[PDB]
């Protein structure tokens, strides 16, 4: 088979596309049309995206396909390096890195981040029991400042202090822009026109801003009497056994900026479109709600509470179901082969995959798909294989994955024991794209259950 | 004045709540060598029951073998003591708070077998040189199964065999399993009131196969001694294998709940009296009781007669010991009546088993599938995928124990 | 600090409605910390068709009456029909917790898992193990327990010499 | 009294959160809390100042 | 000092308690009376807080 193809622009070919604040919703549309792969052609450029779990299947078999970088990491390797992200599988820093880190998701590690996440999340319910009658909350901006201060602190012991300030924190601005930037730049057809030239500067001022935080983090711990046996000390002092080698401080470097960002972005995202889906699915929230009071019986949660939060788990899945908020991968074929017994591909072709339309194919998940129901998840290994991937492929797969979703549980938990929620403005869904996704403008007022404590006496 | 309980942590495991003992009583007759007990029990507006469901029952240790304990280690009952470890604790103990001992000793099991960790610890405190050959020569394979597993020999008979082992309070504790729940068949229906239920109990009792003395089961003995206005703490277990009456009151029943085993079918007859007393027709009942002797332990016995009289239930009964009589048991009685009862499972009836687990009920299955055989001329092994069919039917049904 | 040799990846996963298996499994992860590794606790259907392609994964459960505990059966009925992705890699080896009280059932879905899991391409380093609770079940569950570290041993690295009762971790007041 | 208390612990747990070689602008957070505690115990009213970069408008 | 035996068992008869019995306090009122108020406590152990024996007031 030949494979369809959106429209496109004369010499430009796909290119114009991209030119849209909302690619991966654009693409999404596309697939809607077109079916389950289409070409996508720019000025020197091919790629396939990939949307139905039979040929993802196929997508993920690694000895057929390793994780490619976009361009999208491509423009993001920038800043990340050779970092764990942006490495490809075959540079020697890869599999040192992996090695290196893994067991920093350990059970054990996983366990002793415990206590930390406590702090911030305890932080962000205060933040909240403290607003007067009828103030609001701005959703995805409280999500973040929870999500890049846990990072922080459980990895690196560092402290952004988020919730002492008003505005954003510096960091998050310029990440915001770069990832933005990097964006931009994908609808690009001539990136060194000198009208770009402002762009560059603002994203060398934006990567400077992050690395000058990086490097208060190494400077805090060089001090930091430090056993804080966490990331950093990993970073710092393990060796890979395989080559017996420690990271190199370049190498460190984009460690640090990269699990900062890949470290938080997308769990504020996720925990923005579980409370998003909550509200608007009154049920559902007070089946979470009814949980969370059950399970969560002492003042702070415990670790193997947080583990009994089942159905908070199940409603979190269905989010990333939904929304996957890192919402494509890309691999590239190893050797020359088929997909699906149709599609031929050389060794070297670029596939994308759509990880939104992956998550809504009717063959899985039957015709609701646009239906939240967390449900779906009852028994997780119902699922086939290579049907929801929201946590990426095989050895390339999600390091951080139980930290995000022990992260998201313990926080959504907390939330839904001490707070009553309102949709105050009938939210309509506007999906921010930053490479990941996030809801836009999103707010809801927050009505404390003082676990009970109106009392008189006068 | 929150006059309050532990909520010991099993206790939240479980859902157990605490509550009161509305009664509590003797079933055998007086002069009986043994014992079992029916307790009634109320339960609290959020708890509810269904027949076939269990009673779990977090016990207490008696006083005997609270004071065997603080004897051992010199120790007042009430001296009040602070532990601490660091490391985890299925022995689900208060750490870091003050505590007495004998309320320490309500968390932990005390005649479970002697553990290889137990032994151990014993053999690396003990300065009497042979004394510890000995506890070592445990540790061997043959040594533990055939000493330690088959007597149950506990750790606190061997503290009290060997007085110069220099173990401590503080370290025999924390080497203790945490106290379990022991589940009893509730004997009475919802029907007849949502919100109280009852148990039957027998009394473990007998000389220790360790040879120390006299053994006593710790939830039989603590519930055998509770009286009316005790508080209790349990909670409602619903098992896996559904117990339940058919749905439709005419489809026959087939019952063999010799015992203790009877438990579960007074809440079955207690159900069906009422859906009667509602209109509803009912069809044939079978009961098979066994027991002692009607001078002994005919558990119910006025109950289940007047039940039968007012047609809820067809009786019979097999009694074991009755002078000038064969010894006799419900599977001798079930083989009499072979012809019948699988005529009645040809038309559908569902089948019961309750009680002992390990002698009873495979004797009772097995004369059901000789029967079969007998009846409809097949093989055994025909006779055997038949009772499998029957069980995945959802018609045959166990509810029995190994206590 | 702890040392942290191997650090090699020990994933136990269980098949448990009481807690017999569980507990067993949660056992075996925590002689693993002390032997280096570096273990992982979970139900079995939670990682139904998840089968770690590196380290070694223990597979410790119980029968119900020939049928998996509740937490087990995803993984069983992927295990039984689905085939197709194979196991290739996964080296494992299965702990069988059961009761000779149940006659022509006895350790069937342990058996299931464990040559069922050969039949599509197994690296079992270490013989199966049972635990009869009816008997001896510690008996049993320690034979199989110290010739399973030893399998696993040779078989790649070689972390702690006799515990080095990186055990003792006595914790009291 | 306790909606005092809640204020002053405020200002502990800002300054508690501080990493090292962070400082301290005194009268700035003087005014953070003495706001706070009159804004809570006078009108039940939070200015949340402690969640603030800047000082309240 | 403790309270002797004989004299805590003069109350617990006369309320019909059991020694044992665990109970909680509560009032809202100040307590020169120094009494655990919110803790689960024995009887006996709450009579080891108190004068048994001065002048009725
Ligand atoms: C599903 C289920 C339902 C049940 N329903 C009932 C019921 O309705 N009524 C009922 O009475 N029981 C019932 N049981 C059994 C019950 O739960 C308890 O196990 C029983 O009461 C004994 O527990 P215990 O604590 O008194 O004795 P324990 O202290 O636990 O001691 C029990 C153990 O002691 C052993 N033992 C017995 N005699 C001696 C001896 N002389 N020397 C040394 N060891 C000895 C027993 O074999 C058993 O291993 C049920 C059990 C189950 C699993
Ligand atoms: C819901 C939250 C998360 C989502 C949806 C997500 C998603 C993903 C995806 C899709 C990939 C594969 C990318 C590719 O194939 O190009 C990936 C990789 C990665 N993730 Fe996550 N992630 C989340 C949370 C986190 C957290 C909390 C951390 C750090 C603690 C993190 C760290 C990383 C790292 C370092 C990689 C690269 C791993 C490698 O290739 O070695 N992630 N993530
Ligand atoms: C209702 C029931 C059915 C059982 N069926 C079997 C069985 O088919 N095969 C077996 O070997 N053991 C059987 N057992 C014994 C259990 O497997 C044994 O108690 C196991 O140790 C319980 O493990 P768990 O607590 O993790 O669930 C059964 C036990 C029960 C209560
Ligand atoms: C058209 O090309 C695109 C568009 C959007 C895209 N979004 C992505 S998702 C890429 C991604 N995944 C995971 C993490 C953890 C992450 O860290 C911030 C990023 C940037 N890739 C894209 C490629």
């Amino acid at each position: 088979k030949e494979m369809p193809q959106p429209k496109t622009f004369g010499e430009l070919k796909n290119l114009p596309l991209l030119n849209t604040d909302k690619p991966v919703q654009a693409l999404m549309k596309i697939a809607d049309e077109l079916g389950e792969i289409f070409k996508f052609e720019a000025p020197g450029r091919v790629t396939r995206y990939l949307s139905s779990q039979r040929l993802i299947k196929e997508a993920c078999d690694e000895s057929r396909f390793d994780k490619n970088l976009s361009q999208a990491l491509k423009f993001v390797r920038d800043f990340f390096g050779d970092g764990l992200f942006t490495s490809w599988t075959h540079e020697k820093n890869w599999k040192k890195a992996h090695n290196i880190l893994l067991p920093s998701f350990s059970q054990q590690a996983m366990k002793g981040y415990h206590a930390m996440m406590v702090d911030i999340a305890v932080q962000l319910v205060q933040k909240w029991e403290r607003l007067n009658a009828d103030e609001h909350i701005e959703v995805p901006e409280d999500m973040t400042r929870l999500t890049l201060d846990t990072i922080g602190l459980c990895g690196f012991n560092y402290r952004f202090n988020s919730f002492y300030r008003d505005q954003p924190h510096p960091f998050i601005t310029s990440m915001v822009r770069a990832l933005d930037e990097a964006m931009n730049k994908l609808q690009r057809a001539n990136p060194d026109d000198p009208a770009y030239d402002e762009n560059k500067r603002q994203f060398q001022e934006d990567i400077k801003v992050m690395n000058d935080l990086v490097d208060k983090i190494i400077a805090d711990r060089k001090a930091s009497g430090e056993q804080s046996d966490d990331l950093l000390t990993h970073m710092l002092n393990g060796k890979d056994p395989e080559t017996g080698e420690p990271l190199d401080d370049e190498n460190i470097r984009y460690q640090i900026i990269t699990f900062l960002i890949a470290g938080h972005e997308t769990t504020s995202g996720l925990l923005s479109f579980a409370l998003y889906f909550l509200v608007k699915n009154p049920h559902v929230l007070q089946k979470a709600a009814e949980e969370a009071a059950r399970v969560l019986v002492d003042p702070v949660p415990s670790y193997k509470q947080v583990k009994q939060l089942k159905y908070v788990g199940m409603v979190l899945n269905e989010a990333l179901r939904l929304w996957p908020t890192a919402p494509a991968f890309s691999l590239y074929a190893k050797e020359d082969t088929v997909l699906g017994g149709e599609y031929p591909l050389e060794k070297g072709d670029e596939l994308m995959v759509l990880i939104p339309q992956l998550h809504r194919d009717k063959t899985i998940w039957g015709d609701d798909v646009e239906e939240f129901r967390p449900e779906r998840f009852e028994n997780p290994s119902a699922i086939p294989q290579h049907a929801f991937k929201p946590f990426g492929n095989g050895q390339r797969a999600c390091i951080g994955q139980q930290f995000a979703l022990h992260e998201a549980t313990l926080v959504l938990g907390m939330m839904l024991k001490h707070f009553d929620f309102e949709d105050h403005t009938n939210y309509e869904l506007d999906i921010k794209e930053t490479l990941t996704l996030k809801p836009e403008g999103f707010v809801v007022k927050a009505k404390s259950k003082k676990i009970p404590l109106k009392k008189v006496r006068k | 004045f929150v006059d309050s309980a532990a909520d010991m942590p099993l206790a939240k495991m479980h859902g157990a709540f605490s509550t009161n003992v509305v009664a509590s009583k003797e079933l055998q007759q007086p002069g009986s060598a043994r014992s079992t007990r029916h307790l009634e029990i109320e339960l609290p507006k959020e708890a509810s029951y269904q027949e076939g469901d269990h009673l779990g029952v977090i016990p207490r240790n008696y006083e005997g073998i609270v004071n065997r304990v603080t004897a051992r280690f010199g120790l007042d009952a009430s001296q009040q003591i602070r532990l601490e470890a660091e490391e985890e604790k299925l022995a689900h103990l208060p750490l870091a708070k003050t505590v007495s001992v004998e309320e320490l000793l309500q968390y932990v099991e005390l005649q479970d077998p002697v553990t290889r960790t137990q032994l151990r610890a014993m053999a690396a405190k003990t300065v009497c040189p042979p004394h510890k050959v000995e506890l070592e020569a445990l540790l061997e394979k043959q040594a533990y199964k055939e000493q330690v597993l088959a007597k149950r020999l506990t750790m606190l008979e061997l503290l009290e065999k060997y007085p110069a082992c220099e173990m401590k309070f503080s370290e025999f504790i924390a080497l203790l399993p945490s106290i379990r729940p022991r589940y009893y068949s509730i004997s009475s229906s919802p029907r007849v009131d949502e919100k109280q239920a009852s148990i039957t109990v027998s009394v473990v009792s007998g000389e220790a196969w360790s040879g120390y003395g006299e053994y006593k089961g710790i939830a039989s003995n603590y519930l055998a001694e509770l009286q009316e206005g005790d508080t209790i703490t349990c909670f409602i277990s619903t098992p896996q294998s559904e117990f339940t009456l058919p749905k439709d009151p005419e489809t026959p029943l087939i019952m063999v709940g010799p015992g203790t085993g009877v438990a579960p079918f007074r809440g079955f007859v207690q159900a069906r009296k009422q859906l009667k007393e509602q209109g509803q027709s009912l069809g044939e009942a079978h009961l098979y009781f066994g027991c002692r002797s009607p001078h002994e332990d005919y558990l119910y016995q006025e109950e289940l007669e007047n039940a039968q009289s007012e047609g809820i239930i067809t009786l019979h009964t097999a009694f074991s010991r009755m002078p000038n009589q064969p010894k006799t048991y419900v599977q001798h009685v079930m083989e009499q009546d072979g012809k019948k009862l699988i005529e009645l499972l040809d038309q559908g009836a569902h089948f019961y088993i309750c009680g002992d687990g390990s002698q009873m009920a495979p004797a009772v299955e097995a004369t059901l599938m000789k029967s079969y055989a007998d009846v409809h001329q097949v093989s055994e092994a025909d006779a055997r995928l038949w009772l499998q069919q029957l069980e995945e039917k959802g018609r045959y049904a166990k509810d029995v124990w190994a206590g | 600090k702890a040392e942290n040799a191997h650090n090699t990846p020990l994933l136990v996963l269980y098949g448990s409605n009481m807690g017999t298996a569980e507990g067993t499994a949660r056992d075996l992860a925590d002689i693993a910390m002390s032997k280096g590794f570096a273990p992982q606790v979970a139900t079995l259907d939670s990682h139904a068709g998840n089968l770690p392609r590196e380290g070694a994964v223990l597979i410790v459960t119980a029968s119900y009456n020939g049928h998996p505990p509740d937490n087990a059966k995803q993984f069983v009925d992927w295990l039984d029909q689905a085939s197709a992705d194979e196991v290739k890699g996964v080296r494992y080896s299965v702990f069988g917790c059961g009761d000779k009280n149940w006659a022509t059932t006895y350790q069937k879905v342990p058996a299931f898992i464990d040559e069922t899991l050969a039949a599509k391409g197994a690296e079992n380093i270490a013989d199966r193990g049972e635990a009869d609770a009816s008997d001896d079940f510690e008996g049993t569950y320690e034979e199989w327990r110290e010739h399973m570290w030893s399998d696993v041993a040779a078989y790649f690295n070689l972390d702690i010499e006799n515990s080095e009762d990186n055990k003792s971790t006595l914790s009291l007041q």
